[PDB]
C-alpha cells in the first residue's frame, strides 16, 4: 500500500530488464573494439541507443516515486540515479545540439594534427604522432613548434565550441536544482541520509584546497630539483626563482613528468630494477603474465579468476586484418562475464599494468552480488585507486625477488630506493598540482567567477602559482588550453585523478598495518599476507551502496581525505631532496616570465 | 529424464510420476555427470535398499546462484515465487551445467520465470497464471502501465555469461511413502549358484 512497496517493486524489475540491455550494449562495444567491422560499428550504435533510451523510459516512471516517503537508505540510492532525467530537462534544441558539440569537439581532437614546420608535406596527428615526439624531444624549438601551433588551430577553433559546451551544460544543472555545472561533478561525493557521515557538495572545494597546502612543501622541493638539472641547458629562460617552461614538462600537457626521469636520475652509477631483461631470459608470454598475477590476489584471500576470464582475454593484436585498441582497459559487462582488452608485450610496465588492469576486474567481483544500480565504486576515484595499490606492491623489490624476476643478491639500499621514489614521485607528485590546477579552473569558469575574456588570463596566472609553469608565448582569450585535453574535450571527470592519489596511499598505509610490516612504506609488500585482504574485501563488495565516507572508515579509519600517508611514503625522498636543494632556492615566484625581462 | 532435449520453465516445470519399476541410483552417482548432488532426510547409499510407492521427478532450469534456494524451508525469488521444498521433503537434488546446450549465441528467452506474486507459493504448487501483477491499488486490467507489470521474465542465456549465472538443469525427485503398496525398489544381486 505504501510507496515503499511500490518503489522496491519498480527497483526489482528494473535490475533484470536493465541487466539484459546493459550486457548487450557493453558486449557490442567489445566486438567493436576487438574487431573493426561494419557490423560491429552498427551494433554498438543500435545496442548503445537501445540502452540509452532504456534509462530515458525508466526515468519517466522513476520521478513518480518521491524519496520523502522512502525510509530505506538502499532504496533511495537506487532511485537517486534514476530520478535524474539527464538531457531530458534540456530544451529540444539544447538537448540535440549538446550531442553535436560533444561529437564535434571529440572529432577535432582525434582528427587534429600539426604539420611539421620544416616539412610542410608531412603532417602528424597528435596521438600517437604528437604525443610520442614530445616525449623524447629535447629541442627547445622542436617542442615549441608542436606545442604552440597545436592550440592555434585547436584551442582557438575550439573556443566557440567550448563556449556552447559551457552554456549548454549549465542549463542541465539548473534544471536539476544544482548551483551550477561545476557542482554537478561534485555530486558523486555527495553523502546524505546518514547522521554524522553527511558530506556536502561544497565541502569538496575546501578539502581539495586544504589538502593541497600540505603538498606544497613536497612539490616545491621536487620542482626545485627538476629545475636544477635542466638549468644548465637554458639559463636565460630558466630562472633560479622562476618557473620551468610549459613545453619542457616532457609531454604535450605536462601531466606526467615520468619522461624526465632519464635526465633526473640522482645516481647514474648504480643499476636500476628492470624485469624486461629478466623476463626475456625466463621466456614468458602474455599467457603466463596474467597467470602470475592471479596467484597474487589468492595470497591476500581474494578469489581467483573464472575460467571464462582467462579464455576470452585478448593478448595481442592479430595484424591490421583484425585490429583492436591497445589502450589498457578493464571491461565489465555483466552476468559474471569479465574481460580485458590490451596489447601485451614484454616490458616492466606491462607486468605492473597487468596487476592494475586485473585490479579493476578483481574489484568488480566483490560487489558483483549487488543490484545493477548498486554496482559501482563509492566514487570516481576508487576505480583506479584500488588498481594502483596492487601495482605498487609489485614494484617493490621484495615482490619481484619472490617470483624470481630480480636476482636474490641484488643490493637494496638508499641509493637504490631513492632513485625509485623519484620515478614514482614524478608520476604522482607531478599529476597532483596539474590536477588541482585544471580541475579548479573549470569550477571557476562554470561557476561564472571568470569572465569569458579572462579565461586565458586566469589560466596562466593560476598556473605559475599552482604548478609554477609559465608560457613561453603569451596567449589571448581566443586560445583554450583545456579544449585540447582528452578529458576536457570528452566530458569526463578530471577531479577523479586528484583524489586517487590520496585514496591509494591511505589504503597502502592501512593495509600494511594489518600485515604487520615494518620499515619504510615503499618497502611494504602485501603478498603472502592474508590478513590485509580480508579487511579490504569488506569495502570491495560494498561499492556505492553505502556512503564512501562510511566505507572509508572501515579501511583506513578516516572520515575524509588526509595527506598524512602522502608525506610518509614520500618521506625518505623529502629528506634527501631537502639537502640537495640547500644550494638552490626552494619554491618559485609568479612575477617571472620568459618574455618579460 | 535428464537426457530430454528441452525442459520446462521454472514456472512451467513438468511433474513426472514414476512407479512400478526398479530403480538403480548407483549409475547416476558414479557417472560423474552431475555438477552437484545432495539429498535431504535420506542417504544416497540407502536408496537402493528402500522401496518407495511414488517417485516424482521434477524438471526445470534455473540460474546457478538460484540453485542454493532449493531446499526444505528456503526463501528467495525462485523458492517462494517459483518452486519450494517442504520442510519434510525426503527427496534429492541434481543439477549440471547446461551452458553447452540451452545457452546459445544471441540469447535464449524460451526459459522464463515468475518475478512477482501476491504471496509465496505453497509446497508443491505450480501456478502458470499470466495475469498482470498489481503492485499498488491502481487498476491494471491487463494493460501494462504505472504500478502494473508482467510477472514472467526470461532468463538471459549466452555462452559468454559467467559460470555463476550459467543455466543449470535441475531434476528434483520427490520421495513420498503413502498408504498404497510399494513398487519401485533398488537393484538386485543374483549371485552364482552352487
Amino acid at each position: 500500500s505504501t510507496i515503499e512497496e511500490q518503489a522496491k517493486t519498480f527497483l526489482d524489475k528494473f535490475n533484470h530488464e536493465a541487466e539484459d540491455l546493459f550486457y548487450q550494449s557493453s558486449l557490442a562495444s567489445w566486438n567493436y573494439n576487438t574487431n573493426i567491422t561494419e557490423e560491429n560499428v552498427q551494433n554498438m550504435n543500435n545496442a548503445g541507443d537501445k540502452w540509452s533510451a532504456f534509462l530515458k523510459e525508466q526515468s519517466t516512471l522513476a520521478q513518480m516515486y518521491p524519496l520523502q516517503e522512502i525510509q530505506n537508505l538502499t532504496v533511495k540510492l537506487q532511485l537517486q540515479a534514476l530520478q535524474q532525467n539527464g538531457s531530458s530537462v534540456l530544451s529540444e534544441d539544447k538537448s540535440k545540439r549538446l550531442n553535436t558539440i560533444l561529437n564535434t569537439m571529440s572529432t577535432i581532437y582525434s582528427t587534429g594534427k600539426v604539420c611539421n614546420p620544416d616539412n610542410p608535406q608531412e603532417c602528424l596527428l597528435l596521438e600517437p604522432g604528437l604525443n610520442e615526439i614530445m616525449a623524447n624531444s629535447l629541442d627547445y624549438n622542436e617542442r615549441l613548434w608542436a606545442w604552440e601551433s597545436w592550440r592555434s588551430e585547436v584551442g582557438k577553433q575550439l573556443r566557440p565550441l567550448y563556449e556552447e559546451y559551457v552554456v549548454l551544460k549549465n542549463e542541465m544543472a539548473r534544471a536539476n536544482h544544482y548551483e551550477d555545472y561545476g557542482d554537478y561533478w561534485r555530486g558523486d561525493y555527495e553523502v546524505n541520509g546518514v547522521d554524522g557521515y553527511d558530506y556536502s557538495r561544497g565541502q569538496l572545494i575546501e578539502d581539495v584546497e586544504h589538502t593541497f597546502e600540505e603538498i606544497k612543501p613536497l612539490y616545491e622541493h621536487l620542482h626545485a630539483y627538476v629545475r636544477a638539472k635542466l638549468m644548465n641547458a637554458y639559463p636565460s629562460y630558466i630562472s633560479p626563482i622562476g618557473c620551468l617552461p610549459a613545453h619542457l614538462l616532457g609531454d604535450m600537457w605536462g601531466r606526467f613528468w615520468t619522461n624526465l626521469y632519464s635526465l633526473t636520475v640522482p645516481f647514474g652509477q648504480k643499476p636500476n630494477i628492470d624485469v624486461t631483461d629478466a623476463m626475456v631470459d625466463q621466456a614468458w608470454d602474455a599467457q603466463r603474465i596474467f597467470k602470475e598475477a592471479e596467484k597474487f590476489f589468492v595470497s591476500v584471500g581474494l578469489p581467483n579468476m573464472t575460467q571464462g576470464f582467462w579464455e576470452n582475454s585478448m593478448l595481442t593484436d592479430p595484424g591490421n586484418v583484425q585490429k583492436a585498441v591497445c589502450h589498457p582497459t578493464a571491461w565489465d559487462l555483466g552476468k559474471g562475464d569479465f574481460r580485458i582488452l590490451m596489447c601485451t608485450k614484454v616490458t616492466m610496465d606491462d607486468f605492473l599494468t597487468a596487476h592494475h588492469e586485473m585490479g579493476h576486474i578483481q574489484y568488480d567481483m566483490a560487489y558483483a552480488a549487488q543490484p545493477f544500480l548498486l554496482r559501482n565504486g563509492a566514487n570516481e576515484g576508487f576505480h583506479e585507486a584500488v588498481g594502483e595499490i596492487m601495482s605498487l606492491s609489485a614494484a617493490t623489490p621484495k615482490h619481484l625477488k619472490s617470483i624470481g624476476l630480480l636476482s636474490p643478491d641484488f643490493q637494496e639500499d638508499n641509493e637504490t630506493e631513492i632513485n625509485f621514489l623519484l620515478k614514482q614521485a614524478l608520476t604522482i607528485v607531478g599529476t597532483l598540482p596539474f590536477t588541482y590546477m585544471l580541475e579548479k579552473w573549470r569550477w571557476m569558469v562554470f561557476k561564472g567567477e571568470i569572465p569569458k575574456d579572462q579565461w586565458m588570463k586566469k589560466w596562466w596566472e593560476m598556473k605559475r602559482e599552482i604548478v609554477g609553469v609559465v608560457e613561453p608565448v603569451p596567449h589571448d582569450e581566443t586560445y583554450c588550453d583545456p579544449a585540447s585535453l582528452f578529458h576536457v574535450s570528452n566530458d569526463y571527470s578530471f577531479i577523479r585523478y586528484y583524489t586517487r592519489t590520496l585514496y591509494q596511499f591511505q589504503f597502502q598505509e592501512a593495509l600494511c598495518q594489518a600485515a604487520k610490516h615494518e620499515g619504510p612504506l615503499h618497502k611494504c609488500d602485501i603478498s603472502n599476507s592474508t590478513e590485509a585482504g580480508q579487511k579490504l574485501f569488506n569495502m570491495l563488495r560494498l561499492g556505492k551502496s553505502e556512503p564512501w565516507t562510511l566505507a572509508l572508515e572501515n579501511v583506513v579509519g578516516a572520515k575524509n581525505m588526509n595527506v598524512r600517508p602522502l608525506l610518509n611514503y614520500f618521506e625518505p625522498l623529502f629528506t634527501w631532496l631537502k639537502d640537495q636543494n640547500k644550494n638552490s632556492f626552494v619554491g618559485w615566484s609568479t612575477d617571472w616570465s620568459p618574455y618579460a625581462d | 529424464v535428464f537426457n530430454a532435449t528441452r525442459f520446462a520453465s521454472v514456472y512451467a516445470w513438468n511433474r513426472k510420476r514414476i512407479s512400478n519399476c526398479v530403480a538403480d541410483y548407483s549409475v547416476l552417482y558414479n557417472s560423474a555427470s552431475f555438477s552437484t548432488f545432495k539429498c535431504y532426510g535420506v542417504s544416497p547409499t540407502k536408496l537402493n535398499d528402500l522401496c518407495f510407492t511414488n517417485v516424482y521427478a521434477d524438471s526445470f532450469v534455473i540460474r546457478g546462484d538460484e540453485v542454493r534456494q532449493i531446499a526444505p524451508g528456503q526463501t528467495g525469488k525462485i523458492a517462494d515465487y517459483n518452486y519450494k521444498l517442504p520442510d519434510d521433503f525426503t527427496g534429492c537434488v541434481i543439477a549440471w551445467n547446461s551452458n553447452n546446450l540451452d545457452s546459445k549465441v544471441g540469447g535464449n528467452y524460451n526459459y522464463r520465470y515468475r518475478l512477482f506474486r501476491k504471496s509465496n507459493l505453497k509446497p508443491f504448487e505450480r501456478d502458470i497464471s499470466t495475469e498482470i501483477y498489481q503492485a499498488g491499488s491502481t487498476p491494471c486490467n491487463g494493460v501494462q502501465g504505472f504500478n502494473c507489470y508482467f510477472p514472467l521474465q526470461s532468463y538471459g542465456f549466452q555462452p559468454t555469461n559467467g559460470v555463476g549465472y550459467q543455466p543449470y538443469r535441475v531434476v528434483v525427485l520427490s520421495f513420498e511413502l503413502l498408504h498404497a503398496p510399494a513398487t519401485v525398489c533398488g537393484p538386485k544381486k543374483s549371485t552364482n549358484l552352487v
